RNA sequence: CAUAUAUCCUGAGAGGUGAUGCAUAGCCGAGUGAGGCGAAUUCGGUGAUCCUAUGCUGCCGAGAAAAGCCUCUAGCGAGGAC
RNA sequence: UGCAUCCGGUGAAGCCGCCGAGUGAUCGAGUGGUGGAGGGUGUGGGAGUGAGAAUGCAGGCAUGAGUAGCGAUUAGGCAAGUGAGAACCUUGCCCGCCGAAAGACCAAGGGUUCCUGGGCCAGGCCAGUCCGCCCAGGGUGAGUCGGGACCUAAGGCGAGGCCG
RNA sequence: GUCAACCGAGCGUUGAUCCGAGGAUGUCCGAAUGGGGAAACCCGGCACGAGUGAUGUCGUGUCACCAGGCGCUGAAUAUAUAGGCGUCUGGGGGGAACGCGGGGAAGUGAAACAUCUCAGUACCCGUAGGAAGAGAAAACAAAAUGUGAUUCCGUGAGUAGUGGCGAGCGAAAGCGGAGGAUGGCUAAACCGUAUGCAUGUGAUACCGGGUAGGGGUUGUGUGUGCGGGGUUGUGGGACCUAUCUUUCCGGCUCUACCUGGCUGGAGGGCAGUGAGAAAAUGUUGUGGUUAGCGGAAAUGGCUUGGGAUGGCCUGCCGUAGACGGUGAGAGCCCGGUACGUGAAAACCCGACGUCUGUCUUGAUGGUGUUCCCGAGUAGCAGCGGGCCCGUGGAAUCUGCUGUGAAUCUGCCGGGACCACCCGGUAAGCCUGAAUACUUCCCAGUGACCGAUAGCGGAUUAGUACCGUGAGGGAAUGGUGAAAAGUACCCCG
């Protein structure tokens, strides 16, 4: 949910800022998506969460 | 009986001393037991030449 | 390199007027270490005496608790063993009455 | 093919043995206390909340598991059973 | 406590008196007793430096006061004994009480309280020669009893695992 | 051994007890790990031994899980993989403080209270090391022809600032010091080689030219690895291309001939367990640590006294007049002190070596052009964090989410932003010293306490006792110089 599998990347913390500037501790998670990667060209899929930009950089091989 | 002798006798002859020294400490707690014997020393003597036995058998195994 | 011999499982006799009473009966009975078993026990004594031996009876005791001016403290606990001996019946002098 | 107080299974209890023993009312002494001897023991009544009974009958609210035990093969087997 | 001086087992401090002293906090290198190892003075330095009270804290002890109470709804008596000592301990004979218990046996819990011998300062709501008190020694024996080595329930833990 | 003696037995000049170093043994529990379990107690498998007429029984090894290597096998299922089997190497837990990275209060203050403070504190989570972290400019600075990695200390300064401009919070530049290593290694462009995957004018193709072959040093690609080469800001480096050139020998650059480069072997160096590659192994240092030993001088006289270590008077030593003890204030009585001395062994520091790596197939200063200089990165936008800075005109730094570049006339910074100047060269990695701390060990110190004080604990102390539990938690020192601790008699 929070980490992805293949990165390392993890929620940051930080505040929520009301219009009274009152301040409460919320989180910022990554955009973690299942997706079931092909390690190998054999064909085996294995559902592996990875983050977003993961995806972008080509890093998680849906084929 | 010193280890300096102790040393001299082989592995067989050590085990035998090591058994008659046995038998020689069980004779004298059945006498203290009883309450007939009035050396009390002897106890500790036969108990420090099963150790200097063992001591020497261990010497000679390790090496 | 250990060299285990049948008497350091039996520790010491028991002296008393119930062992006396038994002793009559040709009934002995030893302090054995905590952590033997009966057969354990009748092949040590059968070893030691060259006797044969009918039953062993096993009992263990919890030592006394006794107070001191430094507080309170307790005695070593024993186990009994109670060894019958069969009909040929030599008797273990060793025991000194 | 069978309806049988047939057959089998379970099963309180009665009876026999266990029991020429053991125990006992007593009687002798002995006096902390130890010892020896030791009669008769049938027949009825009453009667359980206990047993047959994890039975039987009724009812709805519809009342553990596994081991154990028996049986079946798969499988081991030249020795194996009583 | 720095420095400088003086006193002390021919008796310091501390304590209890006597006799005095200062305007005050106080003083007595004045004295007697007790005691047994350290004190005084001057001049500087530093304070955990002064209590009568916070329903203050700790220890010791008063007042109430030789007062209340001495823990059920059964009940004790006598003779003899032991003993320094007896209403309470022992023995005997009576009397009374419980008797679906106040009898007998287990489980949980306790832990040696069990037995023998000894004791009598503490404890026992009195006394005690007695005791569940104190001291020493002794005492618990299993193929079949209750458990394990057999089986599972609720529930617990949980290889990997999923989730975070 | 001691409380703590009372006995009973014995050892010791043939060296005991005792002190230091190194070994051996080391039940059971505990990370606890053969399985189970109410911690310290139950039940096993396998192998090899012992024992028994045989079963029973005993002894010694070994048997957890996970992670990472290596080898074997390869489900559904085909390629294969997941998984399985075997075997090696690690991990697990504890610890007082100090470190780093995350999460993160409230009482309180603001005389109320929500922004703010308290406070990034208490506490919690993950991780170390003997220290850690940081560290080698995409830095400051301000026109000085200036500094030059980091850290820590003092100032700057309670200042500039910031703030319901309230309570409060609060820098940096510069300057003076500690310590110095203005330190090292990489990635890329290019070469060579090896290999995986595609194919292949499958020949006129790839060696440095000239000669002669040949149809593959593949021919072409692409990916990866390995070795060279390259570590920079005045830009640097490859690609070129001249000039100058400080070992020898050997084998290769498709093949032989004459030319330019790759690679081994001998000197010569140069470095070293170091950040800059690593594991070792020897000899030596009155170098160190871990037990010790020696060490001057009064039986002095008189007097008081139970006792002299008091008073008075004589000597003596002093590199020693520190401090304790001894029957009352001891330099000369004892332990010692100044001062000297001492290590079989183990360990720790050095040093010199074997040893290893490494340069010599090398080096210089020159000339004009293509290629390279760390990418889901910088930048931008949205929402946050933190900086003196509380969103403000908000720079620099940073998290998540979108979007998303350029390789030097490129990029970043100089407090919005733009132009010009100046400084630097991000998205790779290591790095000692200066600094923080004390569970523990050794040696000392005190205008610190002296038993209701000082640690809760001078005495049975985290004990008794209290609580189901987490936890709370006491009180109790002094005979005498020596026990010489009152024989014996009397009342009881």
């Amino acid at each position: 949910a929070a980490v992805c599998d293949i990165c390392g990347k993890g929620p940051g913390f930080g505040k929520s800022v009301s219009h009274s500037h009152r301040r409460t501790s919320r989180r910022w998670n990554p955009n973690i998506q299942p997706v079931r990667a092909v390690t190998r060209p054999g064909g085996n899929k294995q559902r592996i969460n990875a983050c977003t930009s993961c995806i972008k950089a080509g890093k998680v091989s849906r084929a | 009986t010193t280890p300096g002798e102790l040393r001299e006798l082989t592995d067989d002859e050590l085990k035998d001393k090591l058994r008659e020294s046995k038998e020689e400490l069980f004779n004298l707690r059945f006498q203290m037991a009883t309450g007939q014997l009035s050396n009390n020393r002897r106890l500790r003597t036969v108990r420090q030449e099963i150790a200097r036995v063992y001591t020497v058998l261990r010497e000679r195994e390790l090496g | 390199a250990t060299i285990t011999d049948p008497r350091d499982i039996i520790l010491a006799p028991v002296i008393s007027e119930k062992s006396y009473g038994l002793i009559e009966d040709n009934v002995y009975t030893f302090v054995v270490h905590p952590d033997s078993n009966k057969t354990q026990i009748k092949i040590a004594i059968e070893k030691i005496f060259d006797v044969k031996v009918d039953s062993v009876n096993t009992a263990n005791r919890q030592g006394k608790r006794k107070r001191t001016r430094t507080g309170f403290g307790k005695r070593k606990s024993t186990k009994r063993a109670i060894v019958k001996l069969a009909a040929g019946s030599k008797p273990i002098d060793l025991f000194g009455a």
